[PDB]
């Protein structure tokens, strides 16, 4: 249930997986900056929320990625969306 | 305010000034359909009290004789005029006389009847203070006015009133109200009630004498709306093609199968007949029985009361009159013998049987009729069924196998249990074995230990946790098929509950009986008194002793029986005052047709606001480590009392926890490790004695006992057992194994671990016997999951392992070093990110609140199971501890045989709806 996109992430834009993560949550998830900026400038939701509420922030600032935090949030991401748990990027 | 209605043949309105309207006589509201009897055999059915007026005779001596037909009723009055009559005040003094010989809701009424065509009780909130009773003010209150009129399932928020009820000349909710309540003022039924008043002509039957019996019923007077609801009940019959006609029923099914029930007055007979003509044969007397059920029935429920003579008409040889013999006279030649004998000539002879084929419960059902031989049915006093407390049932042997036989004195209380009982196959239901006619009685088969109401008096011990939910699920069965069925129990009582089987494996235990106060709802029935009555029968189950020893107290604390979650709150939702909240029965059964239901042996929730990263458990107590701020605090949980204690004993977040244990000296020491990589060890006797190992580089993030801790950086440090009680000790050996890559599993079963993405396992002499790494498993799942850290390990053939913030768990054989998706499990019965695993079965914790469910031999899946899931373990009766978030911490202790016990559930529910699918 993933596309190459969702490999090319981890190595359709918003389609989901089993998990709900988007090629872009993966990009934001193993540490991809590029892949991140790339999927942005093609037209990405950083407003996406996978089965379990995160956003694109909020793996992004879950690991640690700030340069991926600047790429998503000078693109137009919500910075005080909140997960399922509501937590937010900030709190991650 | 006073309620006025004229009744009788007829002035109708021309007399009523002196269809609904108001009137002063005090104000009174006229309803022309006291009560004012206007003037000669309608006042008979209407008959509160009845004043007799004339009929404006304007048309004397006839007068007074038409009035003394009758009359030789309260009072007599001559009001002989349509209009300015002499006597018209003096019935109204008479009327003021005899009238004159929820105050809160008669005034708010007037505001409610304000609809132009359910939120009235908010009308009754905004402008009223003591309706807030609610609940108790509207138990009944509207009908009692007759205006904004509300089993009627369109009554709750249903509120045109009586002229409508229109049809008789010739919105959707309103529609359907409209049709229900036609439906139950009997003015249209569900195949109308006004079809004809002429019998149409019939068809011609067998007319032989020996071929038809006859029953006649002698009734001086018809009561009002006794044939429409003759018609309407004379339907639901049955001789296992209904050429039915109708008129104020000829239902004929086949040549040897009709009931001509009808009615009917000869020329020298001033009250009235009701005849039923069936044939003589096999099938026909059931249909002879059913309409006799069915009238008598009618004369019992809806008109009790009404001489009715009873006949049935016999004769000898055939082309002879019929000769009418009473029922009582035919009772008693069936209970002497079977041949009735002509007292003249004593040599012609017929069986009962051939007359009246329902004194000897004729044609009951071909596998049910007593065989008088086979039978013992010594119904010998003192050898008694329960001492008697069950009726009068003795004991007795039908086929070599024991049984119960209850006598019955009077046939009438026979029958109608017996109809009753032909339509109630159910596991859970006590089943019909022998008819008994010829002592009248009526034998069902035993149940050895008695009822459940001696069990829970006297034998407590053998009733086991099983048992008990063994017991309430059958008996929950039985309440939800009567409900199916539109039967309504009485009082779900223990004494209606017969053990069988003590075996809690066995298909059927419990069984449900009515041998012919306490265990009473609110409102009293209706469906919803039961689940009250069966509320209180688990609460009686749940507390053994309960309310047969002696707004219910919590069970598990009045009494003091283990605790059952999933069981109190059931308890507690069909208890609800409200019967619109109580649970229907089938509800109530799916809540006990529950795996988690039986296993979950406790349920804990900690003071709000905590959170709670790790725990151990003693060997009953468990220790925890709060993470809900930047201080260490170490928590202690008694499993018993619930006493959640806590205290600050570290400067960091603690992040995992060990018990040392010391056989030698008989010491028990807690070890925390800490985010600043302090090994805080404390005896677990008393707090005071304590003191720290040599401090770690890095967080201290898992502890194993054999003393072995991993740190931040995988510098393992081996730690022997006694020198956990000496201050600053430093280890041994470190493996130092890793890199700034966390050592956080260590499992026993040679010893095996798991930091950073690689395996280790070492032995007794402390160093890498083999390594192996997880990130060669990229292709299975993707490097978002595999190359996180590696957060649980267990062994039995396998290493199974968990890492941090996957849904996916691997398997790494032990030998040739080298696949559990919870998300599947978790989409095919909700975040799926396992956050622990444990061993026994598998038991995967997600961080969603599930608990996955898998065996060791084919990873299969049974059961899925606060919604979070922090971390699960064993403790000890081997049991299973479960921490999680709702943030809201949670305990959760389930019994270890969880993986079996539902198990065998889900096959004893089936073959339980096996023995259903065999009684149908
Ligand atoms: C000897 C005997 C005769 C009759 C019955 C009986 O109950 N029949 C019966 C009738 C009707 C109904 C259902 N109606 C519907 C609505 N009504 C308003 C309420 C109920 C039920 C149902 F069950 F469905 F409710 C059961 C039990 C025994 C027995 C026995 C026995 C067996 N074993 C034993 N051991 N020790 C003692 C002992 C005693």
């Amino acid at each position: 249930g993933v596309t190459p996109l969702h490999l090319a992430a981890d190595s359709d834009v918003n389609a989901w997986d089993h998990y709900g993560f988007t090629p872009l949550h993966l990009a934001a998830h193993v540490g991809h900056l590029e892949i991140v900026e790339v999927l942005l400038k093609a037209g990405a939701d950083v407003n996406a929320q996978d089965h379990a509420g995160w956003t694109p922030l909020h793996l992004a600032a879950l690991y640690g990625h700030l340069e991926i935090v600047e790429v998503l949030l000078k693109h137009g991401a919500d910075v005080n969306a909140q997960d399922m748990w509501g937590e937010t990027p900030f709190d991650l | 305010r006073m309620k006025l209605m004229i009744v009788g043949n007829s002035g109708k309105t021309t007399l009523l000034q002196q269809d609904v309207k108001d009137w002063p006589i005090l104000v009174l509201n006229v309803w022309d359909f006291l009560y004012l009897a206007v003037y000669v055999d309608a006042m008979k059915p209407w008959l509160s009290p009845v004043i007799l007026v004339g009929t404006h005779l304007d048309v004397e001596k006839q007068r007074k004789a038409c009035m003394s037909k009758i009359t030789k009723i309260r009072d007599y009055h001559f009001v002989n005029a349509t209009e300015e009559s002499d006597a018209l005040a003096k019935l109204r003094k008479t009327i003021i006389n005899e009238s004159l010989n929820v105050e809160l809701e008669k005034i708010i009424l007037s505001e409610r009847k304000n609809v132009p065509i359910d939120r009235k009780r908010l009308l009754q909130l905004v402008r009223e203070n003591q309706l807030q009773l609610d609940e108790n003010e509207l138990p009944h209150a509207l009908n009692e006015s007759g205006v904004l009129l509300h089993a009627l399932q369109l009554s709750d928020l249903y509120f045109w009133l009586c002229k409508i009820m229109q049809i008789l000349t010739v919105p959707k909710n309103y529609m359907s109200q409209y049709f229900k309540l036609l439906e139950k003022f009997q003015i249209a039924l569900p195949i109308p009630s006004s079809l004809s008043d002429h019998r149409p002509v019939i068809e011609l039957p067998h007319c032989e004498n020996s071929e038809i019996i006859i029953r006649l019923y002698e009734m001086p007077y018809f009561p009002m709306g006794f044939w429409s609801r003759l018609i309407n009940r004379l339907l639901e019959i049955s001789p296992y093609r209904p050429n039915r006609m109708y008129w104020r029923i000829y239902l004929n099914w086949s040549p040897e199968a009709y009931c001509l029930v009808g009615s009917e007055v000869l020329d020298n007979h001033p009250e009235s007949f009701l005849k039923i003509t069936v044939p003589s044969c096999r099938k026909g007397c059931i249909l002879l029985g059913q309409v006799v059920d069915h009238i008598d029935s009618l004369m019992e429920e809806w008109f009790p009361g009404l001489l009715l003579k009873k006949w049935a008409l016999y004769s000898f040889n055939d082309g002879e009159e019929h000769q009418k013999i009473l029922l009582d006279d035919l009772m008693k030649k069936a209970e002497e013998g079977d041949l009735l004998v002509n007292p003249d000539q004593p040599r012609l002879t017929i069986p009962i049987s051939q007359i009246a084929p329902d004194l000897i419960l004729a044609d009951l059902p071909r596998n049910i009729m007593l065989n008088n031989d086979e039978l013992e049915f010594e119904q010998a006093p003192e050898f008694l069924l329960g001492d008697g407390s069950f009726g009068s049932v003795y004991r007795a042997a039908y086929e070599g196998e024991e049984v119960a036989v209850k006598i019955f004195n009077s046939l009438r209380l026979l029958r109608q249990e017996l109809v009753v009982l032909c339509h109630l196959h159910h596991p859970s239901l006590i089943s019909l074995l022998a008819a008994g006619i010829r002592p009248r009685m009526l034998v069902m088969e035993l149940a050895s230990k008695g009822s459940l109401d001696r069990l829970l008096q006297q034998d407590k011990a053998s009733l086991t946790r099983t048992l008990q939910h063994r017991i309430a699920l059958h008996v929950a069965d039985g309440l939800r098929y009567l409900h199916s069925a539109m039967i309504i129990y009485r009082d779900l009582k223990p004494h209606n509950v017969l053990l069988f089987t003590l075996y809690p494996n066995a298909a059927i235990i419990a069984k449900i009986a009515d041998y012919g106060p306490g265990f009473r709802a609110p409102e009293v029935y209706n469906q919803q008194a039961d689940v009250y009555s069966f509320g209180l029968l688990l609460y009686d189950i749940l507390t053994t002793g309960g309310r047969i020893v002696e707004k219910l107290p919590d069970p598990v604390k009045e009494y003091g029986c283990a605790p059952w979650p999933m069981v109190e709150k059931l308890i507690k939702q069909c208890l609800k005052e409200n019967p619109q909240e109580r649970p229907t029965s089938a509800q109530v059964f799916d809540i006990l047709n529950s795996a988690e239901l039986v296993c979950l042996t406790r349920r804990i929730l900690l003071p709000k606001n905590v959170i709670v990263e790790c725990m151990v458990a003693t060997h009953a107590s468990i220790w925890l480590g709060c993470g809900h701020t930047d201080r260490g605090q170490l928590s202690f949980l008694d499993l018993n009392t619930e006493g959640y204690t806590s205290e600050e004993v570290a400067d960091s977040r603690i992040l995992c926890l060990a018990l040392v244990h010391l056989p030698v000296e008989k010491e028990s020491w807690i070890v925390s490790g800490t985010q600043s990589g302090t090994l805080l060890v404390i005896n677990t006797e008393d707090g005071k004695k304590r003191h720290t190992l040599e401090k770690m580089t890095d967080s201290v993030t898992c502890l194993y006992c054999n003393l072995l801790v991993g740190t931040a950086d995988g510098k393992l440090a081996i730690f022997e057992d006694k020198t956990v009680k000496l201050k600053g000790a430093a280890p041994l050996k470190i493996l130092n194994i890793g890199n700034v890559t966390p050592l956080m599993c260590l499992s026993e079963s040679v010893m095996w671990g798991g930091c950073g993405t690689k395996i280790f396992s070492f032995s007794n002499d402390f160093t890498i016997q083999k390594l192996i790494e997880t990130r060669t498993s990229q292709l299975f799942s993707y490097a978002a999951f595999s190359d996180s850290n590696i957060i649980t390990v267990v062994v039995d053939t396998a290493l199974y392992i968990a890492k941090q913030n996957s849904p996916v768990v691997e398997v790494w054989d032990k030998k040739t070093e080298k696949l559990i998706d919870c998300v599947h499990f978790l989409r095919e019965v909700y975040s799926g990110r396992v956050k622990t695993l444990c061993l026994q079965a598998l038991w995967i914790g997600t961080g969603g609140g599930h608990i996955l469910l898998l065996d060791l031999s084919t990873r299969r899946l049974i059961r899925v199971i606060c919604n979070s899931v922090r971390v699960m373990m064993t403790a000890q009766k081997n049991v299973m501890l479960v921490l999680g978030y709702n943030i809201q911490s949670c305990l959760t202790v389930w019994d270890i045989n969880l993986p079996h016990e539902v198990q065998n559930l889900e096959k004893h529910i089936e073959v339980r709806k096996e023995l259903a699918e065999k009684m149908r």
